[PDB]
């Protein structure tokens, strides 16, 4: 089956989907068709972890069934420099407002 | 004449 | 595959396929003729927007279990008002 | 009327599966098309009914009644058991467009008499008002159907 994510940089967030069965490899490729950088000038993660190239989706923990069209999960993307380390950075979404009182 | 559905005491069981 | 950008009243960049953000007839016709500004939806509503484009296109004239969309009681009222405004 | 039970009196055994998250209410259309309840499904339960071959039947969340599909269509319809085996009745959340699944949420938390306290676009006020209704929901399929 298909995973369904949200890859996330600074403020940037991709939808997209793979099958459980693609690599690590093929997903930075839909990233470079969007972003315009390599594969090679891309670090993807799951939480704090480094994806390998060579292991699929499903490997690195993604499964159809905790990665759902309406609760995809989330992969970290960071790019690459010539000299300097760019460290992982995701920005949070906007908070809502209180509940309002007639619906407490 | 007029037949009904009903319902057989019977267990419900559980899916998935 | 061709992707759309959406912009939120944030600054963050939402980017989806262009057939799913076809889901929404406010975005169907204005591409019936990427990038779309979405200022006065915040980022936390149009992050879920675009949850629903994923799941409307995936359970559609599906015919497996549906999963429930499920919507915060604190996004309620907000996403509400961005589903009419989007009309989906 | 147009949907309607026939009084077939022909037995046929149907397992009602709910396959959705909801309290589910089977609607049984009688004979004269007027809708009855019979008893509920919890979320991800089956049961095995009596029902009749030609017999009409509809799906609703018990408490909002929300509209479910069964079989993936409006209406479900008991035909004779073939070697012995029941009809499934597969009941499931259909899509809801996004406007009415965040209708769903905010009537489930607010009560009627406090919707216009809320800070909404006012043509919205009269959205949530218009609660699902089985009677209109069977005469819209009544006019569907003739078309």
């Amino acid at each position: 089956m298909d995973v369904f994510l949200m890859i996330r940089r600074h403020k940037t967030t991709i939808f997209t989907d793979a099958k459980e069965s693609s690599t690590v490899f093929e997903l930075k490729r839909i990233v470079e068709g969007i972003l315009k950088r390599p594969p090679d000038e891309q670090r993807l993660y799951k939480d704090d972890q480094l994806l390998d190239d060579g292991k699929t989706l499903g490997e690195c923990g993604f499964t159809s069934q905790t990665a759902r069209p309406q609760a995809p999960a989330t992969v970290g993307l960071a790019f690459r420099a010539d000299d300097t380390f760019e460290a992982l950075c995701i920005e949070p979404f906007s908070s809502p407002p209180e509940l309002p009182d007639v619906m407490k | 004449e007029a037949l009904a559905x009903y319902i057989p005491m019977d267990d419900d069981f559980q899916l998935r | 595959m061709m992707y759309v950008k959406l912009i939120s009243s944030d600054g963050h960049e939402f980017i989806v396929k262009r057939e799913h953000a076809l889901t929404s007839g406010t975005i169907k016709a204005m591409l019936s003729g990427n990038e779309v500004n979405f200022r006065e939806i915040p980022s936390h509503v149009l992050s879920k927007v675009c949850m629903y484009f994923t799941y409307k296109v995936r359970y559609t004239n599906s015919s497996t279990e549906i999963p429930e969309f499920p919507i915060a009681p604190e996004i309620a009222l907000e996403l509400l008002m961005a589903a009419n405004f989007l009309d989906c | 009327p147009v949907l309607r039970s026939v009084n077939s009196r022909e037995p046929s055994q149907v397992i009602f599966c709910n396959r959705s998250p909801r309290v589910v209410l089977p609607v049984w259309l009688n004979f004269d098309g007027e809708p009855q309840p019979y008893p509920t499904l919890p979320p991800g339960t089956g049961r095995r009914i009596h029902s009749y071959r030609g017999h009409l039947w509809l799906f609703r969340d018990a408490g909002t009644h929300d509209g479910l599909l069964v079989n993936q269509t409006e209406l479900f319809v008991p035909s004779l058991n073939v070697d012995g085996q029941p009809i499934f009745a597969n009941i499931t959340l259909p899509v809801y467009t996004l406007k009415e699944r965040c209708l769903q949420v905010v009537r489930s938390l607010v009560k009627p008499e406090n919707y216009r306290r809320l800070d909404i676009v006012r043509s919205l006020y009269e959205d949530l008002e218009d609660h699902p209704n089985v009677q209109k929901d069977l005469e819209r399929l009544t006019q569907e159907r003739i078309a």
